């Protein structure tokens, strides 16, 4: 792994 | 656009955005809560100007988010964010914005929205929520 | 309806539902990981007939979820979930039933659907979906 | 707390 | 629930506070 | 010795292990909670009897384990699990075993065990932990 | 990433 | 001693602490990464002097914590943290302190170190620490 914390992500919404 | 990432935080105290009724969503910048400190988050700035501010302050930590919706569509040949609606525990914030074209809706039944990212140029390009418990 | 709750999973490897052209998604069922076995989900049941089957199977691990969308509108008086679509990295499933009606969509950046719940009487009327890392 | 284990919810789409 | 963000914490090692 | 790996569940409802007051912990296994059903989790047997069972029943969901603390050391020229104390909001079970050697503790501030995995050959080898919110 | 879901998990304690 | 708690973080880039061979852990202060920049922590500070400073400068994010070790034990009459050590990927820094009294070690199979909490009086009394993937 990498010493980066990750979180859940939801999206995007608009634009491709 | 350009885009921007303010990562995630322990919470969002303050939302401040600009939009223009007959157009789309401009400005973005949001105070978040980092472990019981406010934290500032960057100014993320329209290319242009004549939006109208508006500021949402939460009574946090008692109240929080639990619905984000909006609508999105096109503003010259551009797809853009032309409208958000914050929905809390306590009050509905808005709809800011252009209240027409494709919905979409994220209600939470459990968890938070702690940092945003996305991207502006004229107009809000498009967003992404981070989510934790 | 009835109501379900799946609870939360590992991960999931098949989605088993019905839909009729002129209604809404009937049937549901999935069958979920867990720590790397299979897990069948009990099978949530229309209170009626006449649905054609469709089953979504996926390539377990290496294909997932990545977005879901579909439609919500009245059928017979009722607010049901007419459609329903599924986007993983690998193809895209359906859309499955009708695509009339007010639209919804969750794509994901980060993370994995692992459980489902919600209920359903003749039609599936509403669902959740359980988020993880 | 209790001791059951939590996790993120979305939803819900459809009839309220 | 409130609106703060939670995460598993370990510990603590040292002198007793429970 | 054998290893296992029982994965993450949702929570614990009962544990039940076999010790030696003059060597070390022997069998182990756990009845985990998935989305509010027992699961009974594969029994973990040493490869060799002798052992005194004992049977950890939890008040699921009201009470859970605090803190897990043991000791390792040498026996017959192998480093095991010589005993173990499980700690929970409402009493403390054990120590089970002998506690002699290298002491090691786990409490928990927030978050709870959800999972085992390790390695039992005449005794119980090593063992970690899954933990989750 | 992985279809995976993953979650902490600390040790081991005992033999290398 | 003085209670503190740094909080939840993305990650961790210098650890600073002071000991005394004497005696126990001193000072204490964590320079994290928040969302990619640097984010300096308070320093708690023992409420006397004659610690000798160490420096842990972590190449981030490359390099990450994978086991905190250390000893509790009796100094003037209190239960206090004696000594530390951090076990990265790529080295081992310390032990610093008195490796003396009773042992304690959390070697972490996977998930990240985020934050720190605890208490300081004339040295370090205990410590937290927060976990998340
Ligand atoms: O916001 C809508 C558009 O604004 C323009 O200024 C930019 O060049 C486009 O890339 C797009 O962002
Ligand atoms: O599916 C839509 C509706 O179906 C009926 O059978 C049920 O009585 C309603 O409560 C509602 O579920
Ligand atoms: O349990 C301690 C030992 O037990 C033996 O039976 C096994 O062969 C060893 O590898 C070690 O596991
Ligand atoms: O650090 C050891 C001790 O230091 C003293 O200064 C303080 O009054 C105690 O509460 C304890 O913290």
């Amino acid at each position: 792994q990498s010493g980066i914390s990750q979180t859940v992500i939801v999206g995007p919404w608009g634009a491709k | 656009g350009k885009a921007f990432d303010d990562g995630a935080f322990t919470g969002i105290r303050e939302i401040n955005l600009s939009y223009n009724k007959e157009t789309a969503i401009g400005d973005f910048q949001v105070v978040y809560d980092l472990n019981g400190s406010p934290y500032v988050g960057q100014n993320h700035v329209s290319f242009i100007t004549g939006f109208t501010p508006v500021k949402i302050s939460l009574d946090f930590p008692s109240e929080y988010i639990m619905e984000v919706s909006g609508y999105t569509g096109n503003v010259s040949g551009y797809v853009v964010v032309r409208s958000l609606t914050f929905k809390t525990n306590k009050k509905t914030y808005g709809p800011y914005g252009v209240t027409s074209g494709t919905p979409f809706n994220l209600p939470i039944e459990n968890g938070l929205i702690v940092g945003f990212k996305g991207s502006i140029g004229y107009w809000l390009d498009y967003f992404s929520m981070y989510l934790s418990l």
